[PDB]
């Protein structure tokens, strides 16, 4: 009990340390570092004493707000989920650190940077551990607006903060989703509590759970709301590897993953949850077949992943769908340093097409990059096996639909199509980046930070996968070709993307065919969705609300009214002259009438 | 207005709007009668077309205000919900504005006299006391 | 120019212990002992 | 009585300070007398407080009180560099406009009598409209000051005739009798008459999106001291008698809601919708202003206690956050003069601790957690949930713009480059970073212990 | 929290009595205005009373 | 060790049986009442926490 909330709460010091003036000294960031690694230290007891024993915990030290009835209050739940988890966030994060002490060494506010490091990972520790459904909110929205800190790190120019301003934005319009299922709950079980969730809902939820269903679309950047994701590259790398390949994102369907049962109780929800799941990890991958980023095209990776840990949700099987997220995350990290490590190499430069061949200019990059590839992949025995084969076989021995499972197919076998993609442009050709060469993979704080995630990318699959109780009762009968199917798929990946690319290499020059143009215009979404509704609505702010609607009708109808008949009243009253047998017969009339 | 009082309901139309009628045009002589006590005519020809002018119109408006009321009570038959008379409001407005062949004047004056109508239905309805 | 800000911190944080202090320790006393 | 004498004490003393010290004079006092406000706080969680046959303390109004204390010295140093040239008994002249000012709100908020209640909330009027008038800049604050005016009068009005009828109708016009001896008005027509005489002036001085035009020109308008109190409070005391005379009415309410629910629900997305794209800021934070208070006044009218709670709630944080986005505001105004958003552009890069407070400022606006503003706005979402289940889509679209905008107001005049020319900024006074964070630690103190803000229910 | 409650505040009873007798002046007033009201009408009605004869 | 102890309030008859104008027992029994109610509702917190106990405490 004192551990966790310690692994939690030592994390909260260096912010207050930040006032103090080791903060101004160049100095702060290695306490940084260290103090993760002390975190992390102390992060493994728990889920020790979680093993051989198997217990869990609640505690809700201190209730915050005692209404009638309802008495919200924080509370740290403590299940599987939530000690599991909490490692591998501080394991990927300190190699991040370790990472962006040298990525940025010579950029002046990298005390800040880091500060903002650990404000962002305390609140997604906010997010993970949180029982009380508003500390869920809490955790939720506050991750978001650290992702808007981040994205705009460079403010300087106007693409930044687009691009943070984008996130934001469909963050929030999974939000409503939020806040509808976090209403309804709290008019119907009364509750805002899982404990009481849980309890009371034994009958069918017809509408919370899409609402709530939309709100883990909102993180999860599902296919109709997945730009902001690729579009969230633009901050620094460090970042996005800190959170868009996995600490951030995930989350979206973690929350999901937190409410299994009531998911369990209708049918609709792992049908739609599987519906888009599927064709966002097939309309994401295709995408990622044809970039030149390398970024852009690890991106839109994780999003591919992301859909399909999302139909391994609604497979309705959430707990392999939770151990896909801790392989996960160290494959991504895994590739966006390296890929920082090439970036920065080269003075910067994202584009493959004129990224070298340089297999041999950075041997250890390559080696990382390399086993990098082959994880996500899903080779049989590495890391990303024990997630992607156990879920795309559960997949298949599962009754469902299976158009969706299809797409499961095609999306992975677009998986090994782009991963051979950027490991063809990035290492195999005769170099192509413009000459001097300030290549330089040496400075050991890089080479400890990937070596201790090659580490765990390769044992952590096979380790975990042992050590965990068999929740999953294993399917394994009919038929053989059903294993095979996962290999397969990649190796017509590879057999197809590799003759392709290789053919590109033969001259004759040709003009792109329209499904190029489409797939590479990032099926053409963004230019289409952003131009077009964002110019009804600026265009309505003003062409009605702030005009017509408010500042000439709105305003005619009672000011200008009033305003003008006492303008005519008052000439006409008042009418100047004065002649007496005027008013002076009106008083005869008047006295007639009278 | 003692006779104009005893529609009854609305029964006979025509009974109700020659009362309305004579109403509107008492009203326009009394308009037309400061008018020309404080806008001297010159000429007084023009005086009398003034007055004609002014009658006319307050009469009118006090015929067609009538029998649309009456109608309208003999025709949705609710009978005595005071938009009932409101229609009859609406309708008075667009008489003054097809005189003043202006779209804007004619609009008002539906609107507002509208909802005086309705007003003074509603009070008869609830004995509200003004003096 | 960084001096305008940090002074306006050293006073802030100046003050806000100044008093802060005494409090903290009242309370930590008030804690133990009644 | 005890808290109220002492603030009359300030006006003897303010002019009889010496001429080049009474900023600190008034300035000091004031936050005694706030600290001296805060006990007050206590209340009970049965019967309202009472004290004079002629005051009481509910604690609907407690914390209104404390804050209305708790502005004046803000003000003042708000104030006390935007003038400076002004003459010796001018200035002596207008602090005492502020201090006159926040003594009639101290005295309306307590009440007891709903026409004393009225007579002060009226009464208001006047030291506001002389402060928009005379010290407000260029020329348009002439013709504001009109608007400012009659649509309160035109309101009020007929809400003075109203109350007096009634304690003819019933026995005493007290409140306390009045909420034990109410007895339920119903259709007919007389009463519904009854009931908008006594809404239309309550939901006129919140601005009521039908009706709100006079706030944004208001606002364009006033010297920062007379916006402060214009956005902070009188809106918001507007919203307490509207929650006090619903004590009586029911169930009527139940029956004439819906107009004015349509109003709000659809005026909500729309000024908010109009504040997405305005062309300069001091209108912007207006706008936004009116946009938080739609929710309110449907939070009153839905009339659920939940709702209730999430009013008072977010009528207190609406206020301090919109008087530090004015303030922080002006800021700029004086810096450049340019008072058009577009032209600060860099602002950031040349000073950052306003960014900062910027960044706070805005952050909270949106209201996310756990910001009192948002714990306000969550309650009445619920209880507007439950009273229909439709009505979440709209106040989703609320929660989308108010993002937008504000986060917009921040990149906008900040991230970016800077402009060349604009040689004219002189890095941040000492009292401009005490002012902002007076607005914004209290803020944040104050989500660590809501149960002293929720209110009587 | 009970040497505040010592030195500045008190118990409930001070309030309560307080709230007590001022419901029962305030209601007393009531009820004086209404029976006022029906004095006057009655005694402007018939002129029987000895303060509204002309 | 100087030390508190619970308060209780003395039972007062409701407004069911004061007249239709007595201010004075409609407040008592007004302030019984509201006593009554914040009660009542203290007591279902409690057994709303003995479901959340329940719930955990389940494997």
């Amino acid at each position: 009990a004192s551990l966790t909330l310690t692994t939690l709460i030592i994390l909260t010091i260096p912010i207050m340390m930040s006032n103090s003036n080791i903060y101004k000294t160049n100095l702060y960031p290695n306490y940084v570092k260290t103090t993760v690694s002390y975190a992390f230290t102390l992060s493994l007891v728990p889920l020790l004493m979680f093993m051989h024993t198997g217990q869990e915990m609640i505690i809700s030290n201190w209730h915050w707000m005692t209404l009638q009835t309802v008495e919200l209050s924080l509370s740290f739940k403590m299940d599987y989920f939530s000690v599991m988890f909490i490692p591998v966030a501080l394991f990927v994060t300190w190699s991040i650190m370790e990472f962006s002490m040298w990525y940025m060494h010579s950029d002046p506010f990298i005390n800040r940077f880091f500060k903002y490091l650990v404000l962002f990972l305390i609140t997604m520790m906010i997010l993970v551990t949180a029982n009380n459904l508003f500390q869920l909110f809490i955790g939720w929205e506050g991750v978001g607006i650290m992702s808007f800190l981040l994205i705009g790190w460079w403010h300087g120019r106007t693409d930044a903060n687009t691009a943070a301003l984008q996130a934001i934005l469909y963050n929030r319009i999974g939000d409503i989703g939020f806040v509808l299922s976090m209403a309804w709950f709290l008019t119907h079980s009364n509750a805002w509590d899982l404990q009481q969730i849980f309890m009371l809902n034994n009958e069918c939820p017809n509408m919370p759970l899409i609402g709530l269903l939309l709100a883990a679309a909102g993180k999860s950047a599902q296919f109709g709301l997945h730009p902001w994701l690729p579009s969230a590259m633009e901050g620094p790398t460090p970042v996005s590897a800190l959170l868009h390949s996995s600490t951030m994102v995930v989350a979206g369907v973690f929350l999901l993953i937190r409410f299994y049962p009531l998911m369990e109780t209708n049918k609709l929800v792992q049908t739609m949850t599987l519906c888009l799941g599927a064709i966002t990890t097939l309309f994401t991958a295709l995408c990622a077949i044809t970039q030149n980023d390398i970024k852009k095209i690890v991106a839109f990776s994780t999003s591919s992943q992301l859909g399909l840990m999302m139909v391994t949700i609604g497979i309705n099987q959430p707990h392999l769908a939770f151990l896909h997220i801790c392989m996960h995350a160290f494959f991504k990290a895994m590739l966006f340093m390296c890929s920082g490590s090439i970036i920065h190499s080269l003075n910067d430069e994202q584009d493959i097409r004129k990224m070298g061949g340089l297999y041999k200019a950075m041997p250890f990059t390559t080696t990382a990059l390399i086993i990098g590839s082959l994880a996500l992949t899903g080779m049989p025995y590495l890391t990303g096996f024990y997630s992607k084969d156990l879920i795309i076989e559960a997949v298949n021995m599962s009754y469902t639909n299976a158009w969706a499972l299809l797409m499961t197919l095609i999306a992975t076998s677009l998986t090994a199509a782009y991963s051979t993609r950027i490991i063809f442009f990035a290492f195999l050709g005769k170099p192509r980046f413009p000459p001097l060469v300030l290549i330089n993979e040496n400075n050991p704080l890089l080479i400890n930070s990937i070596k201790r995630l090659l580490i765990g990318s390769i044992f952590a699959g096979f380790i975990i996968s042992n050590n965990i109780p068999p929740m999953t009762v294993p399917n394994t009968t009919m038929p053989l070709y059903m294993k095979m199917t996962a290999l397969i798929v990649t190796i017509m990946g590879f057999m197809l993307a590799l003759e392709l690319n290789n053919t590109t290499y033969y001259l004759k020059f040709k003009y792109p065919s329209q499904t190029y143009k489409f797939s590479n215009m990032l099926g053409y979404y963004p230019s289409i969705m952003h131009r077009l509704p964002t110019y009804h609505n600026l265009s309505m702010s003003q062409k009605s609300a702030s005009s017509l609607l408010d500042l000439i009708w709105l305003e005619t109808i009672l000011p200008k009214t009033t305003s003008f008949i006492q303008m005519k009243m008052s000439i006409m009253v008042s009418n100047q002259k004065g002649l007496i047998k005027l008013y002076f017969l009106s008083f005869l009339i008047t006295i007639m009438i009278s | 207005l003692h006779k104009y009082s005893d529609i009854p309901e609305g029964t006979e139309c025509h009974r109700k709007a020659y009362a309305s009628t004579s109403i509107g045009g008492a009203t326009g002589l009394i308009v037309s009668a400061y008018s020309i006590a404080l806008k001297p005519p010159a000429s007084f020809l023009e005086g009398v077309a003034r007055t004609g002018r002014y009658t006319f119109t307050s009469a009118a408006i006090g015929a067609i205000f009538g029998l649309t009321s009456c109608i309208s009570a003999q025709v949705r038959e609710k009978p005595d919900d005071p938009l009932n008379y409101f229609i009859g409001g609406c309708a008075g407005g667009l008489t003054l504005g097809a005189r003043t062949r202006s779209y804007g004047i004619g609009a008002a004056a539906c609107a507002y006299m509208g909802l005086t109508a309705a007003l003074v239905k509603m009070g008869q309805l609830e004995g509200w006391q003004v003096f | 120019s960084g001096f305008y800000d940090r002074r306006f911190l050293k006073l802030m944080r100046f003050y806000i212990l100044l008093t802060g202090i005494p409090v903290a320790i009242g309370i930590t006393l008030v804690n133990v002992f009644i | 009585l005890k808290i109220i004498i002492p603030t009359t004490m300030l006006l003897p003393m303010t002019w009889m300070s010496k001429h080049n010290m009474i900023w600190i004079n008034a300035t000091v006092h004031s936050l005694l007398i706030s600290l001296i406000s805060l006990s007050l706080l206590n209340q009970l969680g049965e019967n309202s407080l009472n004290f004079s046959l002629t005051f009481f303390s509910d604690s609907l109004s407690a914390p209104l009180l404390v804050l209305t204390t708790w502005l004046l010295p803000l003000m003042l140093m708000a104030s006390q560099s935007h003038l400076s040239k002004e003459t010796t008994t001018r200035k002596k002249l207008y602090i005492t406009m502020l201090i006159l000012l926040q003594l009639f709100l101290i005295m309306t908020f307590t009440a007891t009598e709903l026409i004393l209640f009225y007579i002060l909330f009226e009464a208001t009027l006047v030291p506001t409209l002389i402060i928009i008038t005379r010290w407000g800049n260029q020329t348009e604050r002439l013709n504001a000051g009109l608007y400012f005016l009659f649509y309160t009068l035109a309101g009020s009005l007929p809400l003075l005739v109203a109350l007096v009828y009634i304690q003819n109708t019933t026995g005493s016009l007290n409140f306390l009798i009045i909420h034990y001896w109410s007895h339920p008005l119903s259709n007919s027509w007389s009463n519904i008459f009854m009931w908008l005489a006594c809404i239309m002036a309550f939901m006129v001085k919140m601005p009521l999106y039908g009706l709100h035009l006079w706030l944004p020109k208001a606002h364009v308008e006033a010297p920062i001291a007379g916006s402060m109190v214009l956005a902070a409070v009188l809106l918001k005391l507007g919203g307490y008698g509207m929650m006090r005379i619903t004590t009586i009415l029911n169930p009527l309410t139940n029956y004439m809601a819906y107009p004015f629910l349509m109003l709000s629900m659809w005026g909500m997305i729309m000024t908010s919708s109009i504040c997405l794209r305005q062309t300069d800021l001091k209108s912007l934070i207006a706008y936004s202003s009116v946009s938080h208070m739609a929710l309110v006044i449907v939070a009153i009218m839905i009339q659920t206690p939940w709702s209730f709670m999430g009013a008072t709630a977010l009528m207190i944080a609406h206020g301090l956050t919109s008087s530090m986005l004015f303030c922080l505001a002006n800021t700029n105004y004086e810096r450049v003069h340019s008072r058009t958003m577009i032209l600060a552009r860099g602002l950031q890069t040349l000073l950052p601790l306003m960014a900062t407070w910027w960044l706070m400022a805005s952050l909270t606006n949106l209201a996310l957690p756990p910001s009192i503003n948002l714990i306000g706005e969550l309650f009445i979402i619920t209880a507007s949930f439950s009273w229909s289940n439709i009505t979440i889509i709209l106040m989703g679209m609320n929660m989308m713009i108010t993002a937008l905008y504000s986060l917009y107001m921040l990149i906008t005049t900040q991230r970016g480059k800077y402009t060349h020319h604009i040689n004219n900024i002189k890095a941040s006074f000492t009292r401009e970073n005490a002012l902002m964070a007076l607005h914004i630690l209290p803020l944040l103190l104050l989500t660590l212990n809501p149960k002293m803000i929720l209110g009587p229910l | 929290s009970r040497w505040i409650a010592r030195t500045f505040y008190d118990g409930p009873e001070k309030n309560y009595e307080k709230t007590m007798a001022i419901l029962q002046i305030e209601a007393e007033k009531a009820e004086l205005r209404l029976k006022e009201l029906e004095v006057r009408r009655l005694m402007r009605a018939r002129g029987d009373g000895p303060w509204y004869q002309y | 060790r100087y030390y508190y102890y619970h308060r209780e309030f003395r039972r007062v008859p409701d407004i069911t049986e004061c007249e239709e104008k007595d201010i004075l027992c409609m407040f008592e029994a007004e302030m019984q009442w509201r006593r009554d109610y914040k009660v009542d509702q203290e007591i279902v917190n409690i057994i709303q926490e003995r479901l959340k106990a329940c719930q955990q405490r389940e494997g």
